[PDB]
């Protein structure tokens, strides 16, 4: 009864 | 000086992301954007981690 990982954001830009 | 901790495991997708485990301790190096910081793990490993899966620490 735990919550998911969260959605992972987008990325705005390249690493 | 910026410390925060994670709140859930993140593996990255990328070579360039930061892998961790759920409370973890990282160091901010850099905020490029928003929501994705580069950031240091206690190895002194560094790459990318997303913003949503941490809390600020101490």
């Amino acid at each position: 009864d735990n919550s998911p990982p969260p959605a992972l954001p987008k990325k705005r830009q390249s690493y | 000086a910026e410390y925060v901790r994670a709140l859930f495991d993140f593996n990255g997708n990328d070579e360039e992301d930061l892998p961790f485990k759920k409370g973890d301790i990282l160091r901010i190096r850099d905020k490029p954007e928003e929501q994705w910081w580069n950031a240091e793990d206690s190895e002194g490993k560094r790459g990318m981690i997303p913003v949503p899966y941490v809390e600020k620490y101490r």
